[PDB]
C-alpha cells in the first residue's frame, strides 16, 4: 500500500494523508487512537468502527469471570 | 467531562461477543467512558489465561485505548470499604472486585454501565445503567 | 525512595498487637514503607464494621498519615493479571486482595512485607520477607 | 534540588517549596529544628513510637479479614 | 485517547496528534492503510520479517562479548 | 522544639519560621532539600553544610569499590 | 504496554544467526519488547570494534529502530545496587552488565528474555524466559 | 546549567571521608553538578552490601537529593560503546562503570569531577578535574 512522510506543525507531528487513501470532506474532526507504534485516525462518532468490525479474540478467551463468591 | 464506569461483565459482554447495539452506544457516549483499574487487571487475565494471549491482549488494548482507565485511589478504597459494611451483615452479597468497582464509581460520582445489574442493585447511592 | 510495600495481613497484625519486634523495623525502614490501595481498603472495612467505628477508624488514620499509600493503577493490574494466569496455570491459589497487592509491589519491583509467606511464595518474580 | 527565597508574611518570615520539594498536602503541620544556619523542617507526628505507644484498637477489629475464599 | 482536527496542507490533507497521541520521533515514514472510512497509520518497515530476511552481519561480530570476569 | 503551621502562597506550600528559629537576616534566598518527608532549609552557597556536618556513614561503608578489572 | 526486556545475550544471538525459533516470539511479541541502554552500549561496541564497522553498525541500527530502547534511569540503578549485594551475599556470580539490566527489569517488573539462564537464575524477584 | 559529572571515586571520597576541602567546591560549585545513573548503583550498593545499609541509605539521600541523577541515555550508550572502542585493541585498560561514566560525560560535554585521574586520563576528548 501507499506510503507517507511525517512532519512537524504547532509543535506536534502530523502526516499528509495521500490522496489515494483521503477522508471523506464528511470528516471535518477526528478521534486518534494510540495502539503501540501504530495509531488509528477515526472520525468523530464513528471510533469503534475499526475496532468491532476488525480482529477479534480466541473463542476461548474467558468463558467464565472467575471472580470468588461463586 | 466523564460520566459512566464500565463493569468489568459489560466489557466482557462487548470484547467477546461483539454486540451492534453497543457499538452505537460506545460511538455515541465516545469520550465520557471509563473502566477502573480493577476491571483492567480481569480482562487482562482473561487474555493471559487464554489459549491465544498476545492475540487477545492486542484486541484489549485497541479497547483500552479507546477509554480511560481510573487508578483505583484512596478515595475508591475508602467508599468500598464503606460499602462492604453497608451490605456485610446488614444485607446481601456482592463479589470483591464488584465491591471495589461498585465504590469506585461511587467515588467519582459516574454511572455504572452494565449487562446484568442484579448483584449492583444492593449498592446504595449509586446510578445504575444497562446496555446489553 | 521507597522499597517495602506492607501486605494487609501484616497491618492487621500490626495494628491490633503492636509488636515491639515490628516496632524495630517501623523505626528502621521508616520513609521507605507504603501500603497498596487495596490494604487500605481492608482496614478502613474492618474499621466500619467495628462496633466504635470512629474510634478505631482515627487510629488507622494515624497509621496511614505515617506511610505513603500507592494507587492501585494500570500497572499494578496489568502484573496482577499477569499473576493470576500465571497461578492458574500452576494451581496453586492466592487470595484475591493477595493477588491484587502482589502485582502492585510487583509493578514497581517492590519487597512485600508479609507474615503469610506460604501464599506469597507462590507468586513468581516477588521478594518477600517476614517482619513479624 | 530547587531553590527559593525567603518572604515577611503573616507579621513573620516564611519560604515556598516549588512542587519538585513541596510536601504532600496531608501535611498539616511541621516541626522546625535548627541545626547551625540551616533549618530543618518535618512533618510534625511522624514518629513511630508516639503510634505505638498511643490510642488501641478495640478487640474486635478482626473477627475475620472476610477475603474470600 | 485524545481528539483533534482535519487541515488542507502542503496541498494535501494531513492531522496532528497532540503529544498524548505523538509518535516516537525516531518515525521518518509512515504506512496509511484505509479500512471502511477510517484510516490506520504504522510506522513504516517496522516488521521484523523484512529484518530478518535482509542485511546480515559480518562474522567478526563477537570474538567476544568483553564482559569482565 | 517549637512547631509550625504549613499554609498556600503563589500555588505553592511554605512555613512560617517562628521567632525563635529564624534564620539570619543574611539569609536572602534559600536551597531545599527534600529526603524523605523532611525538607532542608540551607542558605544559599551553604547548601552542603548540613551534610557534612551532620550524619556519616558506618566505618564498613565499602572498604572497596568492587569495580571488575581488579 | 511493554512485557519483555531482551538481554544483550539473546540479541547477539539474534542479530547473528537471525533464527526463525526467534522470529516467530519476535513477530508475536512485536511491540512489547525492549531492551535497556546497556544492552545498546554492549551491541554498539560489537559493531565499532569490527572491520566493517558502519555496515554492522547499520544493521544494529535498523534491530533498534524496531523496538524501544529504555534508558538506564535512578529506578534500574537501584535495584542493580540492591542486585549486587543480593548476590553477593549468597556468594552467586553475575556479570557486571548482566547486574545493571537484571535490575532494569526488575525496578519495571519486567521479564529477561536470556538463553543464560543460569545466570539470571541467580537474581531475586526476577522473571525469566528463553526464546532461544 | 550544568557543569560537573562526578565519577564514583570522589563520592566514596566524599560520603566516606567528608573532607572540608570538598564541603568548600560542594556549596560554591552547587547547582553545577550531576552523578550517572552509574555511579548511583554504586553507592546503593556500598550501603546495601554494608553492616548498617538503612542509616548508610540515609546518608546517601541526602547526598544525592542535593544533586541532578542523570539517566545513562542512548547518547551516554553510544559514547560509551565508541569510548570502549577507542581503548579495546588501541589502548590501555579502563574499568567497565568508569567506561559508562566516561561516555556519559562525554554525551553531555560535562567536565569529570574525580579523585583519581589515573584511569580517565586515557580517554579521548573528555575534560577532567582533580578535586580531592
Amino acid at each position: 500500500h501507499m506510503e507517507n512522510t511525517v512532519f512537524l506543525s504547532n509543535r506536534s507531528q502530523p502526516v499528509r494523508r495521500p490522496k489515494a487513501v483521503a477522508l471523506p470532506e464528511n470528516v471535518k474532526r477526528v478521534e486518534v487512537i494510540a495502539v503501540g507504534r501504530t495509531r488509528i485516525i477515526t472520525p468523530a462518532g464513528e471510533t469503534w468502527d475499526e475496532w468491532f468490525d476488525g480482529n477479534s479474540v480466541s473463542a476461548d478467551f474467558m468463558d467464565n469471570r472467575e471472580q470468588p463468591g461463586m | 467531562m466523564l460520566k459512566f464506569m464500565l463493569d468489568t461483565n459489560i466489557c466482557i459482554f462487548t470484547i467477546k461477543n461483539k454486540p451492534a447495539s453497543v457499538r452505537e452506544r460506545f460511538n455515541l457516549n465516545q469520550g465520557r467512558m471509563c473502566i477502573s483499574s480493577v476491571t483492567l487487571m480481569e480482562v487482562i487475565y482473561g487474555a493471559e489465561k487464554s489459549q491465544m494471549p498476545e492475540r487477545n491482549l492486542a484486541v484489549i488494548e485497541g479497547f483500552v485505548s479507546r477509554i480511560d482507565v481510573l487508578d483505583y485511589d484512596a478515595a475508591a478504597a475508602t467508599h468500598t470499604g464503606q460499602i462492604r459494611a453497608e451490605l456485610a451483615l446488614q444485607g446481601r452479597p456482592v463479589g470483591p472486585f464488584d465491591q471495589m468497582i461498585a465504590g469506585h464509581a461511587r467515588s467519582r460520582g459516574l454511572i455504572i454501565v452494565t449487562n446484568n445489574t442484579r448483584e449492583f442493585e444492593r449498592v446504595g447511592g449509586l446510578r445504575i445503567e444497562d446496555w446489553s
